[PDB]
C-alpha cells in the first residue's frame, strides 16, 4: 500500500506552489493529476474534499491555460497525455461502479442499447489524443526530454492493455511499437522482449504469420542481453519458445512444432506460482487447442500419444482449462464484483496494466470458446458463455464486444430455430452499430474509412450480422434474400482481408507486403459456401450453385488442416450430389419385394479430416452414409459406422465430465477415457483407424446382451430421411446389417413421425376443454391413434426384420439352413450371400408367418420368381415350432428422430426386456464401471427400503397427494416431502445416498434439480420420473436431443423410467399405482422391465398413458 | 351419438406440465 504516503506528499506540493506564475500552475496541474491518480483507486474524498473528476477536469483547464518555453514543449505533451489518460481511467472506473450498482438494484439485455451512447465519443476521443500527444512526443530523433522516461513507459504499457480492451488491436499496435522505441532508447532489454511478443501476439491472433516471425526473433536478439538466471530470462526465453511453437503450427513445420511444445510444457517454470507464469500458461493451454484440432495425418501417432499424456483429451477441454484460469486471475486482481452481482485493486504498475489484460483475454478466450462449442453442437453451453460475456460488456459499457456477443447469440438462437428471439439479437446490434457509425453498412465501397469499416472487429461483427440475418431469411421460407445477404458476405470476406492486410502495412511500416494473407475471415468464408451448397443441393436447377461446390473445395483444401470440418461438411455435400435403384441395394444382401466407389473413398477421407473432433450432425450423416456406400462389402467397416452416428454430443459432455472428475488428482477412469478417447488407436490405412478400433471395441459386449442400433438414414442434412439402417451386434456374432426402406411402401417413415407430432398437437388443444362430452370424445379418438401408429410400425417399417429384434436362436438348429439356403438362393439371383441372416431369425420359427417369408425369400432371391420364395417358404416351414427362447436383455438405440415414437409396445417386444441406452460405449463403461466395484446397484440389488420421494412440490396436484398419501408415507424405510419445493441439499442427497427416486409432479423437477446438480454428483439410484415428458429428448431443431435423462445417464444412473410425451393426472397415478405394487410385492430378484411391461395396461387409454413410460439404461432388480 | 353415455363419464383431468464452475483462488505470487 502506498496511498496515505502520496496522498499527504502530493497535498504538500499543492499548498506549496503558487498558481498566478506560468509555471505555478503548471504544477498544481500536476499535482492535481497525482491527486487524481489517488482519488481513482482508493477513498480518501471525506479527508480530501475533492473528487477524481472534478480534479482531473482543473487539471486539464489549467493544463490548456499554459505556455512552454519552447524547450519544454515535450513534457507539456507528456503531462497532458497522463491527464487525459486517466480522465479516461476514472470516467471508466465510475462507469464500472455505477454499473455494479444498478446491478445491485437489478437482482436485462434491453440495456445493450441503454448505454448513453452518446459519451462513447467522447471518451474513445480521450484516449485517441493521448495517443496523438504521445506519438507526437515519441516520434523524433532526439532523446525526449521529459524528466522521467520510465512513466512513459508504464503509461504506454496501460494505454495498450485499455486498447485491447475496448477492441482496437490496430491501435495498440502503434501503442506497443511505441513502446520498443522508448525501451530501446531507455536501454532497458527486458521491456523490448516482452514488447515484441506482444507484438506477434497481437499479429499472429490476427492472423499475419511473417511480420509475426520478425518480430519473434527480434524479440530473441533481446532475450540475450540480460542475465541467463532471473525469473525474466526463463519467462521470456519460455514465451519465445512457445511463440516459436504456434509458428510452426502455422508454417505447416508440426512435427518440430509439438518437440518445442513438449518442452514448453515439460519445464518446471511454467508451473511456479507468479502472476506472469499464470497468464503463461493460458497461451500454452490455448496453444495446446490448435494441436490438438489437427487432424490424425498431419502428424505421428507418437506424438499424438506425447501431447495428449499430460492431458487435454479434445480442443474443448483446453480453452474451457483457459477460462479458469482466467477467471481465477480476475479475482486474484479486481475482486470479484465485476463477475458476479453477489479486494483492492493494489495498484503497484504491473496489476494496473495485467487488470486489463486479464479482461481482454477473458472475452476473448470466451469467444473463441462460443465459436467451437456451437460448431460442435453444444449450442447450450455457448449460450451460457455468450450470456457471460455479455453481462461483463454490459458492465464495462463496451458496445463492440456486447455486438460480437449479440451476434454469436444470434447464431446459437438460429441454431435452435428460434426466430424471434434471433431477430430481436440481430436488431439489437444494428442500433449499436448506427451508434458506432434495413442495413445501412452495406453498398459502402471496398475502401473506406467508416469505423465500422475501419475495424476489424466491426467488419466481423457485420458480417456475422449478414450470415445470420441470410439464416433466418432462408429458416422463415422467405429464400431469394437469404441468398443474397449470402453472396453479399461472400463477397465481402476477401475486400475486408485486403483492408486489414493494408492497415496492418501502414501501422507497421514494413516495406515487402505480407507473404500471407490475415486468416482471421476464413471461418465466415467456409460457412457462408457451406450453407450456399446446401441450399444448391435443394435446387439443382441452378448451375452457379452447383459451381459453388468446387469453389468451396478449393477453398477449403488449398488451406489444410486450417478449416476441416468445412471440408467434410462440403465432402459430404459432394458425395451426396454424386449419389443422385439406389446403389447401396448391391451393397448389402436383400432388397425390399465405379462412382460409388470413388464416394466412399471420399467419405473415407472426410471421416479422417473430422475423426478427432467431429461435429455432431455432419459425423451422423457421414457415418451413415458410408455405411450405405458399404453395406455388407466389409460387415464390421458397416457396423462401426452405423454404431459411431448416435448419441455424439453425449460424449463430448462425457469427455469434458471425466476431466472434470479426473481433475478433482482412477484405473476406470482411466479406461473410460481410453474407450471414449477419438483418438486412441493404432495408425495406418481405412482398417486400422477404422475397422479395427471397430473391432477392438466390438470384442467388448458382454455375454448374452444384444445391441442394436436402429439408425434413420438421411437423404439430405436437415431433413428426416427414408431409409432404415439396423445393426445387430453380440459377441461372437459377426455384424448383421440391412437397410429397411419405407419410401416404397404405404406408410412412409415421414408420416409416423408427423402423425406423433399431429397427435401431440391435439393432445395439447384438447387439454384445455370444458365440456366433459367434448375432453372425452378426443382422449377417445387419439387413443386409436396411437394404437394404429403402434402396430404401424410393426407392420411397415420393420417389416420382415422384427427377428434381427426378437434374441436370435443360439441353439445349433439355424445351422441346418445357414449354409442350405445359399447353395440354391445365390443360384437364384442373390448378389451378396450373408451367412448370419439364416439363423438370426431360427428363434420362434413357429412365431414367423408366411407373409414374413414371402418378403423374406423375395429380397434374399431375387431373379427367378418359383424358387425365390417357394424354396425360402419349404425350407421355413419345414423348420415351424422348433424350440424356446432363451433370456437375453436388449438395449435398443435410436438417434434423435427415432426416439419419440414408442418402439417399446411393438407388438414384438412386449414379453422381452428392452431399455434404452445412447450409445455402445456406454454399454461397454458399464461393465467397466460394473467389474471395478462401481454402481452398487447392478452389483447387490435396488435395496427396497432405500427410496426417496418428491410428491407434489407445489399446491397444484391434489388428486394426486390425496391417491399417494399412505401409500407413499406408510413404505417401510422411505422418506420425502409432500407440498413443500424440496431443498437443493436434500435432493441430490436422494440420487447419491439412496437406490430409487419416484417423482410425482410436474415436468422432471428441473425447477428442484438441474441437470448441472446432477452432473455434479454420481447417481446411485433407480430414476423412476413420472411426469410429463420426463425422459423426453426435445428435438429444438436438427441438434440433437436434451433433457435431464442424458444427464443422469452421465451420472451412472443404472436404469431411467420416464414418461416420452405429456400426461394427465389418473391414468399416470394409476400406472405408479401398478408399476410399483408389481414390483414391491414380487419380491427378492424382480425385474424391472418386466412389471413395467405389465402396468402398461393400468391406464384407462393403453395406448396414450399406458405407452409412454420408457426405459434409459441397463436392467435393474431387486436383490 | 354417446352423448347421453358420455354424461355417466368422469370430469375432465388436469395436465401434469407447469405451463409457465467458480474460478479457483490461485496463489499469490
Ligand atoms: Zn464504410
Amino acid at each position: 500500500d502506498t496511498g496515505q504516503e502520496r496522498f499527504n506528499i502530493i497535498c504538500d506540493l499543492l499548498e506549496l506552489s503558487p498558481e498566478e506564475t506560468p509555471a505555478g500552475a503548471w504544477a498544481r496541474a500536476t499535482h492535481l493529476v497525482e491527486l487524481a491518480q489517488v482519488l481513482c483507486y482508493h477513498d480518501f474524498t471525506q479527508q480530501t474534499n475533492c473528487s477524481a473528476l472534478d480534479a482531473i477536469r482543473e487539471a486539464l483547464q489549467l493544463l490548456d491555460s499554459v505556455r512552454p518555453e519552447a524547450q519544454a514543449r515535450d513534457q507539456l505533451l507528456d503531462d497532458k497525455a497522463q491527464a487525459l489518460l486517466w480522465l479516461y481511467i476514472c470516467t471508466l472506473e465510475a462507469k464500472m461502479q455505477e454499473g455494479i450498482e444498478r446491478d445491485r438494484r437489478a437482482q436485462f439485455l434491453y440495456s445493450n442499447i441503454a448505454f448513453n451512447l452518446a459519451a462513447d465519443a467522447a471518451q474513445s476521443k480521450c484516449l485517441d489524443q493521448a495517443l496523438a500527444l504521445w506519438k507526437e512526443l515519441l516520434t523524433k530523433g532526439q532523446a525526449p526530454a521529459v524528466r522521467c522516461l520510465q512513466q512513459t513507459a508504464a503509461s504506454l504499457q496501460i494505454l495498450a492493455a485499455l486498447y485491447q480492451l475496448v477492441a482496437k488491436p490496430m491501435q495498440a499496435l502503434e501503442v506497443l511499437l511505441l513502446l520498443r522505441i522508448v525501451s530501446e532508447r531507455l536501454k532497458d532489454h527486458s521491456k523490448a522482449a516482452g514488447s515484441s511478443c506482444h507484438i506477434t501476439q497481437l499479429l499472429l491472433t490476427l492472423g499475419c504469420p511473417s511480420y509475426a516471425q520478425l518480430h519473434l526473433e527480434e524479440a530473441a536478439s533481446s532475450l540475450k542481453h540480460l542475465d541467463q538466471t532471473t525469473d525474466t530470462y526463463l519467462l521470456l526465453s519460455l514465451t519465445c519458445d512457445l511463440l516459436r511453437s504456434q509458428l510452426y503450427w502455422t508454417h505447416q513445420k508440426v512435427t518440430k512444432g509439438v518437440s518445442l511444445l513438449l518442452s514448453v510444457l515439460r519445464d518446471p517454470a511454467l508451473q511456479k506460482s507468479s502472476k506472469a507464469w499464470y497468464l503463461l500458461r493460458v497461451q500454452v493451454l490455448q496453444l495446446v487447442a490448435a494441436y490438438l484440432s489437427l487432424p490424425s495425418n498431419n502428424l505421428s501417432h507418437s506424438l499424438w500419444e506425447q501431447l495428449c499424456a499430460q492431458g487435454w483429451q479434445t480442443p474443448e477441454i483446453a480453452l474451457i482449462d483457459s477460462h479458469k484460469l482466467l477467471r481465477s486471475i480476475i479475482l486474484l486482481l479486481m475482486g470479484s464484483d465485476i463477475l458476479s452481482t453477489q479486494t483492492s485493486f493494489l495498484d503497484y504498475g504491473e496489476n494496473l496494466v495485467q487488470k486489463w489484460q486479464v479482461l481482454s483475454e477473458v472475452l476473448s478466450c470466451s469467444e473463441k470458446l462460443v465459436c467451437h462449442l456451437g460448431r460442435l453442437g453444444s449450442v447450450s453451453e455457448a449460450k451460457a458463455f455468450c450470456l457471460e460475456a455479455l453481462k461483463l460488456t454490459t458492465k464495462l459499457q463496451i458496445p463492440r464486444q456486447c455486438a460480437l456477443f449479440l451476434v454469436l447469440k444470434g447464431e446459437l438462437e438460429l441454431a435452435r430455430n428460434d426466430i424471434d428471439l434471433c431477430q430481436s439479437d440481430l436488431q439489437q446490434v444494428l442500433f449499436l452499430l448506427e451508434s458506432c457509425t434495413i442495413p445501412n453498412f452495406l453498398s459502402h465501397s471496398p475502401t473506406c474509412d467508416c469505423s465500422l469499416c475501419a475495424s476489424p472487429v466491426l467488419t466481423a461483427v457485420c458480417l456475422r450480422w449478414v450470415l445470420v440475418t441470410a439464416g433466418v431469411r432462408l429458416a422463415m421460407g422467405h429464400q431469394a434474400q437469404g441468398l443474397d445477404l449470402l453472396q453479399v458476405v461472400l463477397k465481402g470476406c476477401p475486400e475486408a482481408a485486403e483492408r486489414l492486410t493494408q492497415a496492418l502495412q501502414a501501422s507497421l511500416n514494413h516495406k515487402t507486403p505480407p507473404s500471407l494473407v490475415p486468416s482471421l475471415l476464413d471461418e465466415i468464408l467456409a460457412q457462408a459456401y457451406t450453407l450456399l451448397a446446401l441450399e444448391g443441393l435443394n435446387q439443382p436447377s441452378n448451375e452457379s450453385l452447383q459451381k459453388v461446390l468446387q469453389s468451396g473445395l478449393k477453398f477449403v483444401a488449398a488451406r489444410i488442416p486450417h478449416l476441416e470440418p468445412w471440408r467434410a461438411s462440403l465432402l459430404l455435400i459432394w458425395a451426396l450430389t454424386k449419389l443422385g435403384t439406389q446403389l447401396f441395394a448391391s451393397s448389402w444382401g436383400w432388397q425390399p419385394p465405379s462412382t460409388l466407389d470413388s464416394i466412399c473413398d471420399s467419405l473415407s477421407v472426410a471421416f479422417r479430416g473430422i475423426s478427432h473432433c467431429p461435429p455432431s450432425g455432419l459425423y451422423a450423416h457421414l457415418c451413415r452414409f458410408l455405411a450405405l456406400c458399404l453395406g455388407h462389402r466389409d460387415p464390421y467397416a458397416t457396423a462401426f459406422l452405423v454404431t459411431e452416428s448416435v448419441s455424439i454430443t453425449c460424449r463430448h459432455q462425457l469427455l469434458t465430465h471425466l476431466h472434470r472428475q479426473l481433475s478433482k488428482q482412477d484405473v476406470p477412469l482411466a479406461r473410460i477415457q481410453r474407450l471414449f478417447s477419438f483418438r486412441a488407436l493404432e495408425s495406418g490405412h481405412f482398417p486400422q483407424p477404422e475397422k479395427e478400433s471397430f473391432q477392438e471395441r466390438l470384442a467388448l459386449i458382454p455375454s448374452g446382451v444384444t445391441v442394436c442400433v436402429l439408425a434413420l438414414a438421411t437423404l439430405q442434412p436437415g431433413t428426416v430421411g427414408n431409409t432404415l439402417l439396423l445393426t445387430r451386434l453380440e459377441k461372437d456374432s459377426p455384424p448383421v446389417s440391412v437397410q429397411i426402406p419405407t419410401g416404397q411402401n404405404k406408410l412412409h417413415l415421414r408420416s409416423v413421425l408427423n402423425e406423433f407430432d399431429a397427435i401431440q398437437k391435439a393432445q395439447k388443444e384438447n387439454s384445455s376443454c370444458t365440456d366433459k362430452r367434448e375432453w372425452w370424445t378426443g382422449r377417445l379418438a387419439l387413443d386409436h391413434r396411437m394404437e394404429v401408429l403402434i402396430a404401424s410400425l410393426e407392420k411397415s417399417v420393420l417389416g420382415c426384420w422384427k427377428g434381427l429384434l426378437l434374441p436370435s436362436s443360439e441353439e445349433p438348429g439355424p445351422a441346418q439352413e445357414a449354409s442350405r439356403l445359399q447353395e440354391l438362393l445365390q443360384d437364384c439371383g442373390w448378389k451378396y450371400p450373408d451367412r448370419t441372416l439364416l439363423k438370426i431369425m431360427l428363434s420362434g420359427a413357429g412365431a414367423l408367418t408366411p407373409q414374413d417369408i414371402q418378403a423374406l425369400a423375395y429380397g434374399l432371391c431375387p431373379t427367378q420368381p418359383e424358387r425365390a420364395q417357394e424354396l425360402l417358404n419349404e425350407a421355413v416351414g419345414r423348420l415351424q415350432g422348433l424350440t424356446v427362447p432363451s433370456n437375453s436383455h436388449l438395449v435398443l438405440v435410436l438417434d434423435k428422430d427415432l426416439q419419440k415414437l414408442p418402439w417399446e409396445s411393438m407388438p414384438s417386444l412386449q414379453a422381452l426386456p428392452v431399455t434404452r441406452l445412447p450409445s455402445f460405449r456406454f454399454l461397454l463403461s458399464y461393465s467397466i464401471i460394473k467389474e471395478y466395484g462401481a454402481s452398487p446397484v447392478l452389483s447387490q440389488g435396488v435395496d427396497p427400503r432405500s427410496t426417496f420421494y418428491v410428491l407434489n412440490p407445489h399446491n397444484n396436484l391434489s388428486s394426486t397427494e390425496e391417491q399417494f398419501r399412505a401409500n407413499f408415507s406408510s413404505e417401510a424405510g422411505w422418506r420425502g416431502v409432500v407440498g413443500e419445493v424440496p431443498r437443493p441439499e436434500q435432493v441430490q442427497e436422494a440420487l447419491t445416498k439412496h437406490d430409487l427416486y419416484i417423482y410425482a409432479g410436474h415436468g422432471a423437477g428441473a425447477r428442484f434439480l438441474d441437470g448441472q446438480a446432477v452432473l455434479r454428483l454420481s447417481c446411485r439410484a433407480v430414476a423412476l420420473l413420472f411426469g410429463s415428458s420426463s425422459a423426453a429428448l426435445a428435438v429444438h431443431g436438427n441438434l440433437e436431443g436434451a433433457g435431464i435423462v442424458l444427464k443422469y445417464i452421465m451420472a451412472g444412473c443404472p436404469l431411467f423410467l420416464g414418461n416420452l410425451w405429456d400426461v394427465t393426472d389418473r391414468d399416470i397415478d394409476r400406472y405408479t399405482e401398478a408399476l410399483l405394487q408389481g414390483w414391491l410385492g414380487a419380491g427378492p430378484g424382480a425385474p424391472l422391465l418386466y412389471y413395467v411391461n405389465q402396468a402398461r395396461q393400468a391406464p384407462r387409454l393403453k395406448y396414450l398413458i399406458g405407452a409412454a413410460p420408457i426405459a434409459y439404461g441397463l436392467p435393474v432388480s431387486l436383490r | 351419438n354417446l352423448d347421453e353415455f358420455l354424461k355417466e363419464f368422469e370430469n375432465p383431468e388436469v395436465p401434469r406440465e407447469d405451463q409457465q464452475e467458480e474460478p479457483s483462488r490461485l496463489q499469490e505470487s
